[PDB]
């Protein structure tokens, strides 16, 4: 039986890179080489937020593109309001060991992550005058490492033992569970228009999933490391996952390919966190060598240096309306480029 | 379970003291600040006294500074506002009022219940219109309020206030910022401004919009509030 | 002063923020921080018996100083992901029981070995000190007589007595380290009183902290 | 004395 | 059990149609040259609208 | 003597010049977080970086007789340049004491009370108080040229400004030394007190103690004989007694010069012989 389940899954595995390498015949390199150069883009640090006493993991830029919130291990949580640098809010947390967090596309719930397998969803918009816990919602066995809302109600959560699953708030049970990564997941990342989302984990594979269908759709490989930074594209028919072979490499979600990858022969240090423009034509990634990186999507050349950071960065988000870029490292401190 | 329960009160010779408390329940008394808005018996609001979390900025209104001391105890979630020289002038209705200020908060969202004192016998002005509309139920009311300044900021945003004081009742806030609507506002209360000119538009009022509506300014200190527009059912 | 009256609040607001976390900040810097780690069914349980989710914290308090440890024998992950947190700690607790060099899990002992100069040994721990624990040490006499040392080790050329054993283990477990230069390994023989077990602790921070202040001020 | 012109020398002197 | 939901997830996998890259290269650059106009990070914007500036 | 001195005074200059260029390039480029040291340890490595580059220019004078063929105007300067890095340098010693006294002894009430940008106000307001007080030197200082330039010098002093010398040295030196002095002992005693216990590791503080003990030793033999024999040379002027003695005190601030130059450029051999962290970052540095 494990002959020829083996023998059929190498069978179809050989068939399915047949097809994929049948829908290959002009390649991206030399499709981009017929446009206006781009110029060097100079970001200089328009704001800088502190406060934070501890290193910053991940953070979530508003919909307002004015609030953002800071996850930092340090037990506290603090809500930034960017345009005049004051913290609208600082909650206490019971633990100390924050790997994510989340803001509701709302206003009114924050998610948060930690290393005791349990949610830490609160509520900020309450008739009392402190930020208190919505719903702890235990049933994973693995470290916290990303979630995201989706609606008032829907969350997805990524959790350290190799799955993920999707939250209710009220009943705190996961209505669906996303089972199939034979690594464990580090991030994910929601289409514009909530409807698909993928998810990177440590075994070089990054899988497309289905929120309503509850399974794995489409599979794409071609990463050398294990993936740490997912962001789906502009458009939302494609996404770029950053790994730690130093190498951040694109997938559209259309032709189940590796459109090209960004590579250069200065720096061995792997990226902790992705993210697109407005337009989705910078893909500005931050590595682990003390600064961050900015990277054409079309032409693959670096097109602007992002440094200023004592430490190595790992947070980076992009607004809404793509007007201004924020990076977090861990010399607890935050700075917003325009 | 959020209350502001106000003690002390009655009939006062003039030249005295008289004790006064905000005992707070149902929320943390450590974020909110505190206010002192009185209510003449006929009709008018005004601001009298505001000290902010952790007593960092205290203020007074010009007729009442020199004469009147407002503190809080935190552990107690209690507030006073001890008074000395008491005049006829301080003979209204006193109310304490709880506001929170930061990005999104909303200010002036609850307050107290009240207490009645009686003694034995460049700032910002706000003018209405009218004091009086006829109105039945299931109508369009347009009640505006001008400014003596314009109120709109550099920040882009307009510092307007909307208030519904039924009688028998404690003035309830309804508009924040002259276009955001207050919690538990129904979506019939809106609300229109440009600066100088400002409306406050109420569509299918059935039986619970009538009383007196105040609007006022965020600006400064003194906190001038608005004159009255009594609705009569008709 | 282009400031409104809301924004006066605010950073009012704001200031008192950061004050509070100012303070919250100094005061868990108070604490000492310590991590437990061990290989497979290790005896990390002795430590938390003489004085008292995939993360669970166990926090007592000494004259004049207070404690915070970590267990992580519930993650059951990639240990290269997750260790970003224990960064800056005072110590590492490592367990290891002496009544393991003939049990098989491949020896046990050269599990245990592995993940010391695994930890030990490593980027995000160049720093911080390592507090080493024996365990069993009465199961240890007992056994020693029924079989020797060399099953585990067969470069022992010495009797099969208790204290060369003892110290041939220590050597052994000490030999490990690659940057004697930064970081110190404390070795005990824990006991069956409480007290004998915790006032090495106690002498062991006391000391890493002293270490630790005089690198970072430059005097060490 | 103040037309000898004493030289301090390197350091400030006195 | 394993083997059996891994061959039939890779059926699905299989099952889906293929279509041309040069349609997706074509759709991207459209994509991108119709936003650039409102990308506030490639294209410059006078420090007059910027509530981030000093 | 007159060759003794010159080749003291070029070899200081040269080890210094090394060392300050060396370590410059060390603590310039490095990636982490700022140290709070580091600043104290990198103003003190300019103060002395120009405490000596016109040295090469004075040693003229030194090196037949009172020779200044250079010019006329480089002496004021210099006069007033290495008098403000010769103030400089005391008080930077002593706020590096009691701040390493902070830092060690009382870890509990200075956690919070030390801060980057309260040391670098601190920096600027001691490097402009160290300026200011070196504005007299730069008015005394003048040529003469009565005998083909034999030296370039000045009027000793009014008795009022022989009392503000005086208090000037003991409000600069005399009170930073006693606060080194304390502090240093304190650290001492705390730190024999936790090593006397029978502990495992403790054995090896022996670094640290003989740090401390070399640090305060350098100190005590180079800046004290200078600043007593000057003390002494004003007590005796205010006095009017006829303990007016011969050039034995002359002869004493002079030889005492070089000890202070000494001092000053084996400061940066000890950071990298006893220390880490930047003895790692000198040969990363250096490649």
């Amino acid at each position: 039986e494990l002959d020829q389940l083996r023998q059929e899954a190498e069978q179809l595995k050989n068939q399915i890179r047949d097809a994929r390498k049948a829908c290959a015949d002009a390649t991206l390199s030399q499709i981009t080489n017929n446009i206006d150069p781009v110029g060097r883009i100079q970001m200089r640090t328009r704001r800088t937020l502190r406060g934070h006493l501890a290193k910053i993991y991940a953070m979530h830029w508003g919909t307002d593109s004015r609030l953002l919130v800071s996850a930092s291990q340090d037990g506290k949580l603090i809500i930034w309001d960017s345009y005049t640098t004051n913290k609208v809010h600082a909650i206490p947390l019971r633990s100390s060991w924050v790997m994510t967090c989340a803001y509701a596309p709302s206003g009114n719930y924050v998610a948060c992550g930690g290393l005791d397998n349990i949610c830490s969803i609160y509520n900020l918009k309450t008739r009392e005058g402190n930020v208190r816990v919505s719903r702890e919602l235990a049933g994973h066995t693995g470290y916290l490492s990303c979630c995201r809302f989706l609606d008032d109600n829907q969350i997805v959560t990524s959790s350290g033992d190799t799955t993920c699953a999707l939250w209710d708030i009220e009943t705190g049970q996961q209505t669906t569970t996303f089972t199939g990564h034979t690594g464990d997941v580090m991030s994910l990342s929601l289409a514009p228009d909530t409807r698909l989302f993928v998810s990177g984990a440590c075994d070089a594979s990054a899988k497309l999933w289905d929120v309503r269908e509850g399974m794995c759709r489409q599979t794409f490989t071609g990463h050398e490391s294990d993936i740490n930074a997912i962001c789906f594209f502009p458009n939302g028919n494609a996404f770029a996952t950053g790994s730690d072979d130093a190498t951040c490499r694109l997938f559209d979600l259309r032709a189940d390919q590796e459109l090209m990858t960004y590579s250069h022969d200065n720096i061995i240090c792997g990226i902790t966190s992705v993210s697109f423009s407005k337009s989705g034509r910078l893909l500005l990634a931050g590595y682990d060598d003390f600064n961050c990186n900015v990277w054409d999507a079309l032409k693959a050349d670096r097109a602007g240096v992002l440094a200023g950071h004592d430490n190595r960065v790992s947070c980076l988000g992009v607004t809404d309306d793509g007007m201004a870029v924020a990076t977090g490292s861990w010399d607890s401190f935050l700075k917003i480029w325009n | 379970d959020v209350q502001l329960v106000e003690s002390g009160g009655g009939l006062v010779q003039p030249g005295g003291s008289r004790k006064l408390s905000c005992s707070a329940s149902g929320f943390a008394f450590s974020s909110f600040g505190m206010h002192w808005v009185r209510q003449a018996p006929e009709k008018g609001l005004e601001w009298v006294a505001y000290i902010s979390s952790g007593s960092g900025t205290i203020y007074y209104a010009d007729t009442v500074k020199g004469r009147f001391t407002i503190s809080r105890d935190d552990p107690k979630n209690t507030l006073f506002l001890q008074m000395t020289s008491l005049r006829s002038e301080d003979t209204a209705m006193y109310y304490c009022v709880r506001s929170i200020y930061y990005y999104g908060s909303s200010p002036f969202d609850f307050w107290g219940q009240g207490t009645t004192l009686t003694v034995s016998s460049s700032d910002i002005v706000m003018t209405q219109a009218t004091s009086s509309v006829p109105v039945t139920p299931g109508e369009s009311v347009s009640i505006s309020c001008r400014s003596s300044k314009s109120l709109l900021h550099s920040n882009g945003n307009t510092y307007l206030y909307w208030f519904l004081q039924r009688p028998g009742q404690s003035p309830q806030l309804l508009i924040y910022r002259m276009s955001n609507l207050a919690s538990g506002v129904p979506d019939r209360f809106s609300g229109s401004g440009s600066g100088t000119a400002f409306t406050l538009t109420i569509s299918r009022l059935e039986a619970e919009d009538v009383g007196v509506y105040y609007c006022m300014q965020h600006l400064e200190y003194p906190l001038t509030f608005g004159a009255g527009t009594k609705l009569e059912l008709k | 002063c282009t400031l409104s009256a809301e924004d006066k609040a605010a950073v009012e607001r704001s200031k008192m923020i950061d004050r509070n976390l100012r303070e919250d900040g100094e005061k868990a810097a108070k604490e000492v921080k310590l991590l437990l780690l061990g290989a497979g069914e290790s005896g990390k349980c002795t430590i938390v018996k003489q004085m008292k989710t995939g993360i669970v914290e166990t926090h007592f308090t000494f004259k004049d100083l207070y404690f915070k440890m970590f267990d992580v024998t519930a993650q059951r992950s990639e240990r290269k992901k997750w260790i970003h947190c224990f960064e800056g700690v005072t110590a590492i607790i490592f367990c290891v029981a002496l009544s393991d060099y003939d049990l098989v899990l491949m020896n046990r002992m050269h599990a245990s070995m592995k993940l010391f100069d695994s930890i030990c040994n490593n980027k995000w721990f160049t720093e911080t000190s390592i507090i080493l624990f024996l365990n069993k040490k009465d199961l240890f006499e007992e056994k020693i007589k029924r079989s020797p040392l060399t099953i585990c080790y067969p470069e022992y050329t010495g009797s099969n007595t208790y204290e060369e054993a003892a110290a041939y283990i220590q050597c052994q477990f000490e030999d490990l380290n690659r940057r004697k230069d930064t970081k110190e390994i404390y070795t005990h023989f824990t006991c069956s009183t409480d007290t004998k077990n915790v006032q090495f602790v106690f002498d062991a921070v006391t000391d890493v902290i002293i270490k630790n202040n005089l690198k970072e001020c430059g005097l060490y | 004395e103040p037309r000898l012109w004493v030289v301090p020398g390197a350091l400030p002197q006195v | 059990a394993q083997a059996r939901k891994l061959v039939e997830q890779l059926k699905m996998e299989a099952n889906i149609d293929r279509i041309k890259v040069s349609k997706a290269a074509a759709d991207l650059m459209a994509y991108c040259e119709a936003h650039a106009k409102e990308d506030p990070l490639l294209t410059p914007v006078p420090a007059s609208e910027n509530p981030f500036r000093e | 003597t007159s060759v003794f001195l010159p080749v003291f005074y070029t070899a200081v200059f040269l080890t210094g010049v090394l060392g300050n260029l060396v370590l410059m390039g060390a603590l310039h480029f490095k990636p982490g977080s700022r140290r709070l040291i580091d600043i104290f340890i990198i103003n003190l490595a300019a103060s002395d970086f120009i405490f000596l580059v016109t040295l090469p220019l004075w040693v003229d004078k030194e090196a037949s007789l009172g020779l200044w063929r250079t010019g006329s105007f480089l002496c004021k300067g210099s006069s007033y340049m290495i008098s403000v890095n010769m103030h400089c340098s005391v008080l930077l010693l002593t706020c590096m004491s009691v701040d390493r006294y902070l830092a060690i002894v009382w870890p509990v009430v200075s956690r919070k009370f030390r801060r980057t940008d309260c040391a670098y106000v601190v920096c600027a307001s001691i490097w402009f108080i160290s300026c200011l007080l070196g504005l007299p030197t730069l008015l005394s200082r003048e040529l003469t040229l009565i005998d083909d330039k034999p030296y370039c010098a000045e009027k000793k002093a009014t008795p009022i400004k022989l009392i503000w010398s005086l208090v000037a040295l003991i409000f600069t030196f005399f009170v930073p030394l006693l606060s080194i002095v304390t502090c240093y002992c304190c650290i001492a005693r705390k730190l024999c007190a936790h090593y006397q216990q029978s502990g495992k590791h403790n054995k090896k503080l022996k670094k640290s103690i003989k740090i401390i003990f070399i640090v305060v030793a350098a100190f005590l033999v180079s800046w004290l004989p200078f600043n007593t024999f000057k003390f002494l040379a004003i007590v005796s002027g205010l006095r009017q007694e006829h303990y007016l003695p011969s050039a034995i005190l002359q002869l004493g601030m002079e030889v005492s010069g070089p000890l202070a130059f000494a001092n000053s450029c084996v400061n940066p051999f000890i950071y990298y012989i006893f220390d880490s962290y930047i003895r790692r970052a000198i040969v990363h540095c250096l490649c």
